[PDB]
DNA sequence: CCTTCCACTTCCCAACCCTCACCA
DNA sequence: GAATTGGTGAGGGTTGGGAAGTGGAAGG
């Protein structure tokens, strides 16, 4: 141990040099002071009894840039609970089984909804437990949970334990829980030397934030040709970087082959990108000025792209080759996840934002993309193999390209990142490191565990994952799950409002709405709008004018008219379904619990009962014949962990090798004895929601909604002040203003990401607040809303393409469309409506809104006020001037997914699902496709629009008949080549086929290891001829040999083509043109011509021929031969039905 | 109850074997005076008429007459498992949820039986216009059936036309044309390969191929087949099974449709 | 050196197939008695024996013991080559790892001669003891194949009874029940024509019935079958090879769930 | 005006059904002399070449000569309409766009009369070459198709090597490696079973069993077939047809330059 | 000797299983 | 110590059953 305990101390005392190097000079001394809370850790601290302690540590800022530390120091505790009585007998027992051990035991009463009964008021003693260090609970608890293991199997004081509670919570995070410390916000600090703690409380009358010095850096390398580097090898060739908006370069001249000098680079006004420039001639110059402008500037955030994977291992073992530990002169190093974090500077890194919250697409994080998507400027490029030769033959070029990185990447973290993730820091008990890096669901349990402990809850252990679970019915069960959101593909082909559109209508659909017509607009004012029915004037008028317009379409149900393309959906679907049924992970039930409660009397009305749709899969083995083979494995023996040690029966296994042996096993037996190993089944569920338990899930998330909507409205006005104050021009407060809009804008993103987070969390393994139910209920309830729109708009009109929450449709001209309401309120003079919502909304508001709210009133006296709500309300966006959706090429079956949608000033309003935006797709179809959309705004009529889209099909068409015989050979290759991923190790996969493990493995034959070994390899690849009838996977060629060196090329290709007389080795001679002729002809099928035939046109597309199906179906259409059937020749006798 | 036996299963095999492509369930009504079955496909472009006459069963007993459902494939299936020279038992009872059968070789080396589940069914009865025919014609049934196989080979409709000298069959498609032609045997070496034709006045027609493919798979019960045919009505295939009774196909022709304007 | 020879080359043949798909990879023993195989299903449900004599063989040399170790796709996919009518020739060696198998045609015009990989095996056994089985059946082939396969269009699983005077295969399935009866005979024609049952007392079993569709591969190798089945133990199929050998298949009852 | 008539109506039909696998779509040509057809299969890999002489027919008259481009498919579809004991009469005409197919059963009891749409095409063809080999073999034809079954299970291609004595075969693959003989006959009894070989220098050469097992496909139309072989110069597969005609694949040997 | 039935092999199409990336 | 959900398209490979053709032996 003691020589443990000597490390700590050692490690403590270090670190706490490290950041005293940086100034963060510990407060020691009487006094009071203030400051922004930037940072936490915890640590150990030697007390007056020179024992050590553990403690946290907080980082302070302030204005004048001086900084501080306080050490805080705190008792980790968790609980246990023991049966009736237990409680002085085991404390007693605790004391003295581990005296010394534990610092203090008490008695704590708690809440837990768990327990029965417990709406009375009913809650039970746990005992607390707290200890003077970490490692004493870390040791405890493994004395404790073999008992407690043993006792929940099956039902000495150990025994008397019964269960053991938040034992794994971070100690950290129970600090922030518990003091409300929290990140970015202003403090005052009492100290009062040892004699007391340090006091720490918060000042809410400042909201302006410091400016923390951030460092934001880029390297580059040399490395070998059409290889990657590696630090044995190569050596960095310039390291460029900016502090708070000053640029800096450094640059190694036993490479670059000129001194640089200083320059400016600005993409667009708003980014300064002065630069200056140190020479240095030596790499080990290079580092050491690097290290002495870091340790000169002591920034107090660091940040690069992606740093993890290349940036800081190639800089640590550059330096560590000649002797500068980077880790005591910079302190930054490697964690146990492989993640560089250090204990003066937060490491920021924009990719785990960027892969977590930006919503881009997988293409597109590529920092360039990224970048020229969010920035709006396109940056500079250079080949990654040229950069070598350009260090010597046109220095200043590479320079430029350097420094262009260090650009984007520090505005890209400044606007985008920093007000996020702070703005997130202010309401998560979280490290800024925690937060970036962590997943949301467990942002969203950190944020629910500090509203349990408000509340005075005591948390749920950790759902533990069972493994092959039995059916009742007896088979083993593969998989689980919910029936998730509905789809449908209605239509087919184009629409748009110029056209004529042929519409049939139900008289009694408008019939229906016309008799309902004033419900409809007075539900619609004092609901959704809040505003009285008596405070408008004009109320009387408008309804007969949408009474005329509706008597005037009943009178002619069937008719050509224009359409309008609308879309109709619902705000925040899931939350708003959440609120107002109440449903809470807590709060399912079952008749089992509900007998215990003394609230179950005769019309009680708190028992809300829904449905949902279970779904599972399971083997068909029986219940006997997976025990036999349990059985049969009692015999069996198994190697050990290594190859020198003692076999293990199978009882000595662990339960994920027992569980995987067991699977193997009868998923063999299966195949042999049955031809279908799975069986899939569905089961509709209903299960019963408590309405009285408490709200302190759905009240949050009822809170976090308010807030948004709080912050969005004050985010419109300080915009328009913001552009006020630029248009006057007054510089000071512009900034001002300038600064609350980003407050406001970062606070609303913030609350809208932890506001999505809250559905899913609930299905996250191994949550504490985990149910099923919950998650399958909502998506089935979104299911209905969405279906009875359907059925309501396809009387009226077509709807086109309906998702989870939210319908794309055609109207027809004559239809109400918007309306306006005079107010005699000046505060709100006009009003606006929109019918199509109206009309929806009504439907919804009738079937739909509960009726069963409850909310406890007193108390003292356990009386709940009843009450309904309904908060799912439909909104409508559009209209639009043009939408098209594709069709697929089997018979009959519909494209769901695949749409788009333009603007009435022909901008492109939506474009969804197609190749387009895909990574990897042959950029032949990302460029016809995105060319195709474009044509058909064009023309007049239907055939019009097939005559202008027809020729841009046809020009691809006749480029590749014409084996691009003009375009220049640098063209193909980006043309004819995919970019697939991989995202496995080559390894991993076993001993599958496909194109890309065929390349992967095609490069290691040429290249060796050394290229596959990382994980996330990208192949390029074209698909050959030579191999005549060889299967597709194995015509796969990379491009790298294209690249390679002739003598190279003339061999591999004349081994991979299989062809050992083979004189040509050209891609001209070698492309598989049928191949990618029939991959275009694939795509020009569903969208130019399939949909063609089905809207009464002739092929728009001589080349290319229809399915033989479609085929046989146009021909049988138009012969002379009419097919009679038999009931019209002969006599119809009568009906008949045969029954036992 | 109702009981019989059949001197050979292989004509009840054939039988089913020849009804399970194309109607996949049916009723069967039952009686002293015989089996009658009587079902139109799935697109009632086509119609099938049974009949076994009380004469031809080795023994039959019938004490009341019974309709019952039958999922057709099933019963194929059953059927698969009677031997070719196998004995063949049906019974039932008024009960009417099972068919029990009963398989037995000539030496009763070996005994089969099953008890075939039957179904429910609604169904719709169609009367028969019991005309004389313009047209009938006598034909060796394998030549109907290559002349089906190979003219669907050229295309998916065919024309049928009769005359004077000769029935005449033609096709057309995308590949070019087919016609094949038969004449009156004017010296027979065989009546089981002579054709017949008799007329009151020349007929044209056209139908569809993909249903008389499946009328041939008659082919198998009886050497000849009949061929019937009138301007503007089905027309009649007909096949008979030795002295028990007879399977008929009606097939509704297409029709010109300019006289419908 | 381990040689050998054979005139009746086709029972190779018949003798691989009949294994070729019910177990993938086998270790054989050779020696001085013979080849002999102990060998389990992949799914370790059935069992496979094989013995052939070398009394049988044509020309047989084993001075020592051999293990080897052979997938049976392979030998299947070289045998495939030979005629029925050719002789063929069998070479190994205690230190190779490759078998060399020559086919020779009886007009001495024709001849080929294949060499294979071995794979490297070794399997952990238990002999397979012997049981007085109380209830044995002799039938011809054909019949067999028969019933297992008419059988299998109605259900996947067969209760087969016996009696001092017959047999009943039975099956019960969405289709409806299905039975075949089987009575002993007194009066028989010859023993490719004939049944002989045996029982000491009444017993009935079920079985995977899409196993013995796999067992009744072997039908093409003997003109009769034996069965052999007692209660709790396995049932025992058995093929005769002329006099040359004799190859066994070994499955275990089901469990009934009741 | 062309026509022909055709008693021996099989063979045409098993021309087809060999011709089908290596071109899809070919132009024959007719001429005083018979009808020919020559032509890269569609791999380029591959020559194949057939002739059927003007003596074969029961009648022909062709008055110019003509060419008729035509899809194997197709034909071949239509012919499966005859029965092979049926006559075959063609005809055309020299402007016309379309071949006339009659199929007449022996008997008179029936008539069948069909016809196809020709399409225009062009095609490149050279003069083919031949001279004397150092190698040819004579076979069962049956026993070349099982050679090449049996080779083509085992490995990739096969190499053939060639002595005075005898002919041997021989293949290596992922399975291991095989080796087959056969040698001279003795003396023949019944001549389809003797197996005859002419040797001028021994001749070694490997070629890809892809292509052999597509030729073997005209076993049907003859009980012995022919293999002519020399160093350095294509194989040449040949069978014989009837008296009238015969058809010979041409396939250039396989290098190995990699050694 | 000629015709029919049964057995075995080959050819062709449909359905299921794998990857990755995008729509909610 | 770690850890959001379900649904769809596109491209590719593997598995199983039915239809068609050929050879033998069996029957008249
Ligand atoms: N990342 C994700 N994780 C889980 N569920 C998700 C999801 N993204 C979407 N869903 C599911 C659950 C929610 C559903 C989308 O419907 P809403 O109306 O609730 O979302 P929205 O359209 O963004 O909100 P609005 O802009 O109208 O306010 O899709
Ligand atoms: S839902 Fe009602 S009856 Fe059930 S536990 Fe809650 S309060 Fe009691
Ligand atoms: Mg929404």
């Amino acid at each position: 141990s003691s020589v443990s305990a000597l490390k700590r101390l050692e490690r403590s005392q270090w670190t706490d040099k490290m950041d005293l190097r940086f100034g963060f000079e510990r407060l020691k001394e009487p006094g009071e002071k203030t400051g922004w809370l930037i940072n936490m850790h915890p640590t150990e601290i030697l007390d007056e009894d020179k024992r050590l302690g553990s403690a946290v540590d907080y980082y302070f800022i302030q204005d004048d840039g001086s900084r501080f530390k306080v050490a805080l120091p705190y008792k980790p505790y968790f609980y246990i609970a023991t049966r009736k009585g237990c409680e002085r007998e085991v404390s007693s027992f605790l004391s003295k089984k581990f005296q010394g051990k534990i610092a203090k035991v008490e008695t704590v009463p708690k809440e837990d909804l768990d327990l029965p009964n417990h709406l009375v008021g009913l809650k039970r003693n746990y005992i607390r437990l707290s200890f003077h260090t970490v490692e004493d609970l870390v040791k405890v608890r493994k004395e404790i949970s073999p008992a407690v293991k043993k006792n929940r199997e099956q039902d000495d004081q150990l025994d008397n334990i019964v269960d053991m509670r938040e034992y794994d919570v971070p100690y950290h995070i129970r600090l922030s829980i518990d003091l409300k410390i929290h990140v970015a916000h202003w403090y005052n600090v009492r100290y009062r030397g040892n004699a007391f703690p340090v006091e720490i409380t918060r000042r809410d009358d400042l909201v302006e934030r410091p400016d923390p010095v951030v460092l934001a850096f880029a390297i580059a390398t040399t490395k070998l040709p059409l290889k990657f580097p590696d630090a044995e090898t190569d050596q960095i060739m310039m390291i460029s970087y900016m502090i708070d908006g000053q640029g800096y370069l450094i640059t190694n001249r036993e490479i670059v082959s000129e001194d640089i000098e200083d320059f400016e680079f600005t993409p667009k006004p708003e980014y300064e990108g002065p630069f200056c420039v140190f020479n240095e001639p030596d790499e080990a110059h290079l580092i050491q000025r690097w290290f002495e402008h870091v340790q000169e500037t002591k920034p107090t955030i660091m940040v690069t792209y992606n740093g993890d994977f290349f940036d800081w291992p190639f800089v640590e073992a550059r330096a560590a080759v000649h002797g500068l530990s980077m880790q005591q002169e910079i302190g930054f190093q490697k964690d146990s996840q492989g993640e560089y974090k250090a204990p003066q500077c937060i490491h920021m890194d924009c990719l785990r934002w960027v892969k977590r919250d930006s919503y881009l697409p997988v293409g597109s994080h590529n920092l360039k993309a990224a970048a020229k998507a969010k920035l709006g400027y396109d940056p500079v490029e250079l080949d990654p193999e040229d950069m070598c030769r350009m260090a010597t033959e046109q220095p200043q070029t590479l320079a430029t390209y350097s420094v262009s990185d260090a650009v984007a990447t520090y505005y890209l973290y400044m606007k985008y990142v920093h007000p996020f993730i702070f703005a997130l820091c202010t309401i998560i008990p979280m490290e800024p490191d925690e937060v970036l890096r962590k997943g949301s669901g467990t942002l969203c349990e950190a944020l629910l565990m500090v509203q349990a402990f408000h509340a005075n809850i005591i948390f749920p252990n950790k759902q533990e994952q069972e493994f092959n679970k039995l059916t009742d019915d007896g088979h083993v069960l593969d998989s689980e799950t919910y029936v998730g959101g509905h789809v449908e593909a209605l239509e087919s082909g184009v629409f748009r409002s110029d056209i004529p559109c042929r519409f049939r209508m139900n008289p009694a659909a408008f019939d229906f709405l016309l008799q309902r017509v004033e419900k409809t607009l007075r539900h619609a004012l004092e609901e959704e709008e809040k505003v009285p029915v008596e405070q408008v004037t004009n109320f009387e008028e408008v309804c007969d004018e949408i009474k005329s317009k509706l008597a005037s379409l009943k009178d002619v149900p069937s008719r050509i008219e224009c359409p309008l393309i609308y879309h109709l959906d619902v705000g925040a679907m899931y939350p708003n379904i959440i609120l107002t049924n109440r449903l809470q992970p807590s709060a399912m039930v079952d008749e089992a619990t509900c007998a215990a409660c003394d609230f179950n009397k005769p019309g009680a009305n708190c028992q809300r009962k829904m449905a949902w749709q279970w779904r599972g899969e399971f083997m068909p083995a029986s219940r006997s014949e997976y025990h036999r083979i349990q059985h049969q494995l009692e015999s069996e023996k198994f190697p050990p962990l290594f190859p020198e040690g003692p076999a293990r029966a199978f009882h000595e296994l662990s339960r994920e090798e027992q569980a995987k042996y067991e699977k193997r096993r009868l998923a063999d037996y299966c195949r042999k004895a049955y031809k279908k190993i799975h069986i899939t089944k569905v089961e509709e569920r209903l299960t019963t929601i408590c309405q009285r338990e408490n709200s302190f899930y759905v009240d949050t998330v009822r809170a976090f909604r308010d807030r948004r909507y709080e912050f969005k409205g004050l985010h419109k006005v300080w915009k328009k002040k913001l552009s006020a104050a630029v248009e006057v021009g007054d510089a000071a407060e512009v900034k001002r203003c300038k600064n609350m809009e980003v407050l406001y804008d970062s606070l609303q993103l913030a609350h809208k990401c932890i506001l999505n987070s809250f559905y899913g969390y609930v299905m996250r393994k191994g949550a504490r607040w985990y149910s099923m139910e919950m998650a399958g209920i909502v998506c089935f309830t979104g299911a209905n809303i969405i279906t009875q729109a359907r059925e309501l708009i396809e009387q009226i009109g077509r709807p086109l393409e309906l998702d989870t929450d939210g319908i794309w449709c055609v109207l027809p001209n004559s239809f109400p469309e918007n309306f306006v309401f005079k107010t005699t309120n000046v505060k709100k003079p006009k009003v606006t409506i929109s019918y199509p919502g109206a009309m929806l909304n009504i439907m919804v508001k009738e079937g739909f809104t509960n009726d069963q709210y409850q909310e406890l009133a007193e108390p003292s006296s356990l009386t709940y006020v009843t009450r309904s709500e309904n908060s799912i309300f439909f909104e409508v966006d559009g209209p639009y001037l043009a939408m098209i959706l594709p069709a697929s090429k089997e018979e009959g079956k519909k494209l769901k997914k695949r749409y788009a949608v333009f603007n009435e000033d022909g901008s492109l309003a939506e474009l969804k699902g197609f190749e387009v935006k895909r990574r990897g797709e042959l950029q032949l179809i990302k460029i016809f496709q995105s060319s195709v959309f474009e044509a058909f705004l064009k023309g007049s009529t239907l055939e019009e629009v097939y005559g202008s889209v027809a020729k841009v099909a046809d020009y691809w068409l006749d480029v590749l008949y014409s084996k691009a015989a003009n375009m220049p050979d640098s063209e193909l290759f980006e043309l004819i080549s995919e970019n697939r991923s991989m995202s496995r190790k080559l390894e991993d996969y076993g001993e599958q086929k496909s194109t890309s493990i065929s390349t992967a493995k095609r490069l290691a034959e040429f290249l060796g290891d050394q290229m596959v070994k990382d994980a996330g390899l990208s192949c390029r690849y074209i698909i050959s001829r030579k191999p005549e009838g060889s299967p597709v996977t194995e015509r796969a060629i990379p491009l790298a040999i294209f690249q390679a060196e002739p003598t190279v090329r003339k061999h591999f290709l004349r081994k991979w083509l299989k062809s050992s007389s083979l004189q040509d080795f050209d891609i001209r001679a070698i492309l598989d043109w049928d191949y990618y002729i029939e991959r275009l002809g694939s795509a020009i099928q569903k969208i130019i011509t399939i949909p063609a035939a089905l809207q009464q046109v002739k092929n728009p597309v001589p080349r290319v021929k229809h399915p033989d199906w479609l085929h046989k179906k146009l021909l049988e259409k138009n012969d002379v031969y009419k097919q009679k059937k038999i009931s019209e020749l002969f006599t119809l006798e009568g009906r008949r039905q045969v029954t036992m | 109850m109702f009981e019989a036996r059949l001197v050979q299963g292989s004509i009840l095999k054939k039988v089913l074997e020849a009804l399970k492509d194309l109607i996949n369930e049916a009723c069967w009504d039952i009686s002293s005076s015989g089996v009658n079955l009587q079902s139109m496909d799935s697109s009632h472009v086509s119609l099938v008429q049974l009949t076994l006459r009380s004469e031809g069963f080795d023994t039959y007993r019938c004490d009341r007459n019974l309709a019952m459902g039958v999922n057709l494939t099933s019963m194929s299936k059953i059927l698969k498992c009677a031997g070719n020279e196998d004995i063949i038992t049906l019974r039932a009872e008024d009960n009417a949820d099972t068919l029990a059968l009963v398989f037995e070789a000539p030496n009763q080396e070996k005994v089969s039986d099953y008890e075939m589940k039957l179904m429910d069914l609604d169904v719709e009865q169609l009367g028969i216009p019991e005309q004389e025919y313009s047209c009938v014609v006598k034909m060796p049934s394998g030549e109907f059936a290559r002349i089906c196989r190979d003219l669907s080979h050229i295309g998916d409709a065919v024309v049928i036309s009769c005359a004077k000298d000769g029935v005449k069959f033609s096709a057309s498609g995308e590949l070019g044309n087919g016609n094949i032609k038969l004449s009156q045997t004017s010296n027979v070496d065989k009546e089981e390969e002579a054709v017949t034709i008799e007329m009151n006045e020349p007929v044209q027609l056209t139908f569809a191929l993909r249903y008389l493919n499946f009328f041939t798979k008659a082919t198998p019960l009886s050497s000849t087949v009949t061929l019937s045919m009138s301007a503007d009505v089905p027309l009649v295939v007909e096949y008979k099974i030795a002295d028990m009774g007879h399977l008929k196909y009606y097939l509704a022709p297409k029709i010109e449709d300019e006289e419908g304007s």
